[PDB]
């Protein structure tokens, strides 16, 4: 999955 | 609520306490209490308020996808009938989900987002209603899915019309925001050349800020910069 | 019981998506829909059992010690007066684990031990007994406290009593039961020589018999002695 | 801690 913050 | 009898003050330390203890759930239930006092919240608060829930529900979406996958394989051809268990544990676990994020929307509506007048408060909140549609969007199959995302949208669209306009471009809340949008754009809204454009150009209008950034700040900014950069990576 | 109504094999099959999922609390709970059901469990649903209860009471023990920690250094020399929030955090987390303690030996005496007729299964669930004494008595500072203790000592005795009649020393169970017997001397009874004399006879009477072993069984076996291994090196 | 199963 993509980073997300 | 459960927490109506606590001192707002107490709420705050106990949410503390079960950061360092890692209860993300407790966490979750104390800045709900404190946020229903009515008060508008800090930066640290907005913090504290962000971490617990994206942690219980970053583990109910963690756990929702091993759970579709093993659905999604029962499915496919070959597969010996198993029942009705794998779905029923799947949806138990995004009700579950839907109804945190359900929770924490209507925070934001009562009435967090209202009362958030400067930028730095306004953009978070919108993020986060943003996020939460979005994990929302990441479940939905039904009528209202298209409604699910495009909420999501319009929330990311008019925290990043906030940010550009008020919020320097290594701004770490502006450019967190950013990157969420952005995944939303490949995850969600199935359009990668959006995301990848913006990660870009975030990235690069950050880079050239960095110069009137104290140490400090530049770790800050870097730090999410590196996440845009990751993604980039990814996603070419 | 909320799980009163899912068949038996529906509740065993969630418990497996459960672990694969990492929800415990889930696992847990659809494991003690499955012993209410009143049949005996199998060896494997026993492992499921176990698992799910080590892990909830983990966390909880886990989180406990965080926050016994925060409250010792509260109430040191020169620490400013906290008021009673960590205090009363510790205590919700303590009565959450007790009730988690209670709950599983409540299992264990309606009715899994009372059925439990085979060494394999009786040993399991009198070691379980004397686990979850132990959790209680690692919180534990009242009246009943040395009362605690000895349901601690007692189960585990019984069970090891029965281990060394029934069972050959390599049995995965004999070796995990004393070494749990041996921590419990360790840490709870005061007792570190009864302790260590226990890990180091159960060790080397294992070693004199994995010749009898099958590669697979073997490979149980030195499982269990590796960790009777780390601990006598951290004892001494 | 020491370890048990
Ligand atoms: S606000 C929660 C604490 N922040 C500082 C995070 O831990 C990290 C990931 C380091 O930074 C950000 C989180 C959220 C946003 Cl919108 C921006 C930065
Ligand atoms: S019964 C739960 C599954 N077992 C096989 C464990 O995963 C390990 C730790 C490998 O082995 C034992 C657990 C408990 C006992 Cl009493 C003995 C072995
Ligand atoms: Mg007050
Ligand atoms: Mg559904
Ligand atoms: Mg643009
Ligand atoms: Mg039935
Ligand atoms: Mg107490
Ligand atoms: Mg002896």
């Amino acid at each position: 999955f993509p980073a997300t913050v | 609520g459960a927490m109506g009898s606590m001192e707002r003050a107490s709420l705050i330390q106990k949410a503390k306490l079960a950061e360092q203890a890692e209860r993300y759930e407790d966490m979750a239930a104390f800045m709900k209490g404190a946020v229903e006092k009515g008060e508008e919240l800090s930066n640290e608060e907005r913090c504290l308020l962000s971490v617990a829930y994206k942690n219980v529900v970053g583990g109910q979406r963690a756990a929702w996808r091993v759970l579709s996958s093993i659905e999604q394989k029962s499915n496919e051809e070959g597969s010996e009938e198993k029942g009705p268990e794998v779905r029923e544990y799947r949806e138990k676990v995004e009700t579950e989900l839907q109804g945190v994020c359900d929770t924490v929307l209507g925070l934001l509506d009562s009435h967090l987002i209202k009362e958030a007048g400067d930028a730095e408060s306004r953009v978070f909140y919108l993020k986060m209603k943003g996020d939460y549609y979005r994990y929302l969007a990441e479940v939905a199959t039904g009528d209202d899915k298209k409604r699910i995302i495009d909420s999501a949208r319009s929330a990311y669209q008019e925290a990043m019309d906030i940010s550009k306009k008020e919020m320097p471009p290594t701004n770490p809340i502006r450019l967190g925001l950013a990157l969420n949008f952005s995944v939303f754009h490949y995850e969600i809204a199935n359009s990668p050349e959006e995301a990848i454009s913006l990660a870009k150009t975030t990235f690069d209008e950050a880079m050239a800020d960095l110069h009137t950034l104290s140490e400090d700040s530049y770790k800050d900014s870097t730090l999410i910069m590196q996440l845009l950069r990751d993604n980039l990576t990814l996603w070419t």
